[PDB]
């Protein structure tokens, strides 16, 4: 699983909350995923996670 | 019925920053799971100690299944046979019905796929995987195509199978439905090699007999093991007296399954099971029925809220979709379009720009906030919201209403009776307040619907505070510090408030020990 | 391909039996799709031509031969029955769609019948029939001997059974004879994969729909259809109904675009009534906002236990039928065969219940006699009769036959939407050959026909003749309100000649004249103060 | 082909405008069917006979 960088006028923009661009080609195919910083996901990490592990009321 | 019906993911190929919340989320969806009622996608799995047994129940999924870094050694589908994939999975330029990427698993077994009814499968860079070169998907694919080597040593296939197989042992042969016909049977799939053994034009995958009764999958309309072109219209017109007589023997069409009821996520409309409701319908009681005089404005619900879509709001008394205000709705954020270019950047907008929810009676899908501002302090907004549809859920907790990390103080929206198939998760919340003391089984509808009321602000310093319920509500709870906010009321309730007696507050007439009403007494 | 209407008398007959015949050959002849039941009764007499028969292609009711004598009953075109309507001997026994008894004939050849859609098949105390046993009725009908005569053997030609003689009687087979894969349907040969679509009835001569002989369901630009394309179209991968701009209408096993006119639309299709859910609105069956307006159900036959229900109507669903036994009275029977209440002679004064009626949906039907029954101003604030149902093979929207009328005075009657009038051998009846009733039917391909009525000779001797105030249209009655068309000036339903007789009427067109306010005598216009 | 009276019952109210009952036995089974009067037809001789000689106007 090795990775490389994605263009600097993209990731200034896309990746959201301090997450970590990175993209990966597939077939010569460059696909653009964002790594999340912790308490973040999403697409672009731009929601807030929930915590699931707690027990229900 | 339908057995077990699920809802799939959209959200493809989209990493998970805690890997336990993200198993423990899958484990929630899938488990006793059957049929997917859309994408199947198992992605971002590291560890190898991880129990797949979820997947034991699926037999069907109507959309695409992606298998994205899935490390467990073995990924085993003991049940699925149809991939129907009436939704496909591409990247930004073919499409698949079964994709699998990036998995470090040393077997895919999915012994008893019979048929991938639309598009393609495919497979890439998975060093481990093994003898999906041994399988001939020009048998499995519904097109007739051939679709798309290991490391590792691989184990030759067990004696029995004639052709291929998925793993190791007997029991995962690849079993020929297509290719092991005679020609007598061209555009169909056989039970046996001679030429009477031939199965019904209706039949995908496999079949048992000759008929549309003994299908395994319908390539048309399934209805309870019968395979037909169309499913028994609610309302059969009759030729001889000229009138559309209504049908004892009717059922709702649902995808290409034929029903008596319809999902709870779906509203059932002239024969048929739909997510909205047309322009000329009113939703009541899970149908869209006829409105009486005008049409309550429905507009639709939005991914994100910010500048752009917060006027479009403008007068809706309901919302078909989600809400979610995020730090992002009051900051402005930079848009994008899936075709990777940058799209608009939202002006900021302020917490009073939001009093445009203030005719909004009902949401269709879930409401969520995690939005914070110095000022955004309340949730009064909403203050005539009725009901919340579960129709839609979000992806953690099947939540309807989940108020996570935001910088509120009270909710506020009285009016709000009911919360129908969804739980309510309100979470680490440094400001609010009032949530950990209402009890929310009082708004929702069905005891099994779950709530989640975690590290919010203390009760103790709520109390502390005074900010608490009035005396005058029951034991329910109350949205906020009002008189008119508690969710019932031990004593006499009159208009949106409550009272002691109603010989206070003037002129009252008492045509119930629990309410009082206005004058113009007795 | 010509329609013609079938009876529905059972085993009853007229007591003359010739014109019995010619009342049968009159009906079937050049007839190829029979629309009811088929009753092909009492023909007691050999060498009657039955060649009526010859061309006769589909019935929809049943077909029911019972007394018929003729040697060789012959139905040489005959492929499908479909038996919407069914013949039963008491209510708790079979329906059939075929039933032959008490019948003389040596064989009834239905050769080239292939399909029964619905109901079973009876034969009972036929002597000289054969070949019956023979048959495998297994391959005809869906789902439900001792002839004391030596009977040849089917031809050497039949593989199986045979309808009679000949090599050309021979049965031949499309279901039994099919392979499994197609239960529930018809092949064109014997192969797996080698079978007809489940839309369409009867054979078939190829397994796309097009390739069907007759049509189960929907017939539609040549192609049979089991249900008509809907107005919305439902999506099943986004879960939604998205309407369909080739979406068509239903209307009777045939697919339109656009509804007749004057039938109603519901959602999908053409239709004659709303159910109780939705009301007329327009031309479409509109959901009720509060309340539905009360319906009117009309009556298969009005009599003196049913008159009570039509009060306070302003539409009557259905249609209107006031018979001989309408003003005698008669016994009920129940649908079991006993029999039921008597009902008392009705009197012509209690019809005014129908002075409130404005509309018709189905047709109009006056056989009644009676003294007092002299004219149909019990109707006269009816405008339209819909004929969205008619009457017999002369396809009636209004029937006024051998009625004791004297007149018509039906004034607001506007409009016969669709079919026919027919209006004969009314002895006393007057006005009607001078009626121009094109003017009231809504297209000029409808008939009329108007015969053996009093002479208009013996009317104008009366000087029970139109008003010189109506025009060439001619007139209901003998009044000035009865004018179809004024020939000059209309004042309050009435035809005058000059608004300035009536003082109080003013010029308001050059065809109508307006009462006066209430406050003066004359005005020189329309209002309170202009006098 | 026989044919009996109708019970009393019958024989007196059954069939309309002047005409005759008469009954046959078919599967063990009475029908009771009857001959209409001139002008005359329908099961109990209920509707009068339309004309059909004579060409439209
Ligand atoms: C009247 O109403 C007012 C306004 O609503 C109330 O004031 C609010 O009070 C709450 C509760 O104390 C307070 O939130 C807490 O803030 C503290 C400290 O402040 C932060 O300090 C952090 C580190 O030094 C820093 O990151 C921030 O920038 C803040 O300055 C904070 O520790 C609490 O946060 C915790 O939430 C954690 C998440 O799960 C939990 O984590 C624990 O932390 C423990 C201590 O570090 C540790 O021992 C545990 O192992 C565990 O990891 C834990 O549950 C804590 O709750 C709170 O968030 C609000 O800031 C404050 N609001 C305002 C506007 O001032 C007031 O209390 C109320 N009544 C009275 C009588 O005062
Ligand atoms: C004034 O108004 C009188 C009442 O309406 C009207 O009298 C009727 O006149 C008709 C025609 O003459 C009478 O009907 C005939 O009755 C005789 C008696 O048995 C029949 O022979 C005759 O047979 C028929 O003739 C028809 C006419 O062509 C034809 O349709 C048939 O085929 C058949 O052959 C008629 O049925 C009727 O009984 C009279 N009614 C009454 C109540 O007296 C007057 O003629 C009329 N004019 C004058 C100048 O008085
Ligand atoms: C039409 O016939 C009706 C009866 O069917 C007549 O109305 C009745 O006429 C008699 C006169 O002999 C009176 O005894 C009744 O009181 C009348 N009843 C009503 C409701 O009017 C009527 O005279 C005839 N009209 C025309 C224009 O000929
Ligand atoms: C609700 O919020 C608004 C704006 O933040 C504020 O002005 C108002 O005082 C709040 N109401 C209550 C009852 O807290
Ligand atoms: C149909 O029969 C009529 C007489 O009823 C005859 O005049 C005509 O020739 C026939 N039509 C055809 C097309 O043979
Ligand atoms: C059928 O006939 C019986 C008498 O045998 C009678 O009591 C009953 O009312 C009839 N059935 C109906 C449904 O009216």
């Amino acid at each position: 699983f090795p990775t490389y960088k994605c263009p600097e006028t993209f990731d200034a923009w896309y990746c959201l909350n301090d997450a970590h661009c990175f993209a990966v080609k597939i077939a010569d195919l460059p696909v653009y995923s964002c790594e999340c910083a912790i308490g973040f996901m999403g697409q672009r990490c731009e929601y807030k996670e929930i915590d699931n592990t707690y027990l229900p009321k | 019925h339908h057995h077990k019906i699920c809802i799939g993911t959209k959200s493809r190929l989209s990493v998970p920053s805690n890997k336990e919340h993200h198993y423990r989320n899958l484990r929630d969806r899938y488990t006793n799971c059957t049929y997917v009622d859309g994408n199947l996608e198992l992605t971002w799995l590291p560890n190898e100690n991880l129990d797949l047994s979820f997947l034991d129940n699926i037999r069907e999924v109507t959309g695409y299944i992606l298998i994205s870094h899935v490390d467990v050694k073995k990924v085993v589908f003991p049940k699925l046979q149809i991939i129907r994939g009436r939704t496909l999975f591409s990247l930004s330029e073919e499409k698949y019905a079964l994709f699998v990427t990036y998995s470090k698993m040393y077997t895919l077994e999915i012994p008893d796929l019979r048929d991938v009814l639309n598009g393609q499968v495919g497979f890439h860079n998975n060093y481990n995987l093994c003898h999906m070169r041994t399988i001939q998907w020009s048998e499995i694919v519904s097109n007739g195509t051939d679709a798309y080597a290991p490391e590792r040593e691989c184990p030759k296939c067990h004696e029995s199978c004639t052709h291929g197989c998925w793993g190791e042992g007997p029991k995962n042969c690849q079993k020929f439905s297509k290719l092991t016909c005679s020609p007598q049977c061209a555009g169909g799939r056989c039970y046996g090699p001679k030429p009477r053994e031939c199965c019904h034009l209706f039949c995908a995958g496999g079949c048992t007999g000759p008929t549309q009764k003994d299908c395994i999958a319908c390539k048309n309309f399934f209805d309870e093991g019968v395979c037909k072109e169309e499913c028994p219209p609610m309302r059969k017109y009759n030729p001889t007296t000229y009138v559309l007589e209504t049908n004892p023997e009717g059922k709702y069409a649902y995808g290409a399954t034929c029903v008596k009821e319809c999902p709870g996520h779906l509203l059932r409309d002239n024969g048929a099971c739909v997510r909205s409701c047309p322009q000329d319908k009113m939703d009541k009681g899970g149908e869209c029925v006829p409105c009486n005089g005008p049409c309550p404005k429905t507009c639709p619900g939005v991914t994100v809220l910010h500048a752009g879509n917060i006027d479009s709001f403008r007068n809706c008394t309901v919302i078909d979709g989600n809400i979610r205000i995020l730090d992002q709705t009051f900051s402005g954020f930079q848009d994008v379009y899936a075709n990777y270019t940058m799209g608009p950047r939202y002006i900021p907008l302020d917490p009073e720009r939001l009093e445009v929810f203030s005719t909004v009676k009902e949401i269709t899908g879930y409401l969520n906030i995690e939005g914070t501002h110095p000022q955004f302090r309340n949730l009064s907004y909403f203050r005539n919201l009725e009901t919340i549809h579960g129709r839609q859920l979000m992806e953690s907790m099947f939540a309807a209403l989940a108020i996570v990390k935001s910088s509120l103080y009270s909710l506020e929206m009285r009016n709000l009776k009911q919360i129908s198939s969804g739980s309510v998760v309100i979470q680490h919340n440094r400001d609010l307040c009032y949530v950990s003391n209402i009890r929310w089984p009082a708004i929702q509808k069905e005891p099994e619907q779950k709530v989640w009321v975690n590290e919010n602000l203390r009760a103790d310093l709520c109390e502390k505070n005074g900010t608490i319920c009035s005396d005058q509500c029951n034991e329910d709870g109350c949205w906020g510090a009002g008189t008119d906010q508690c969710l019932n009321c031990k004593n006499f309730n009159f208009n949106g408030t409550c009272i002691a007696d109603c010989g206070y507050i003037s002129n009252a007439y008492k045509f119930d020990n629990r309410t009082c009403k206005i004058c113009h007494c007795n």
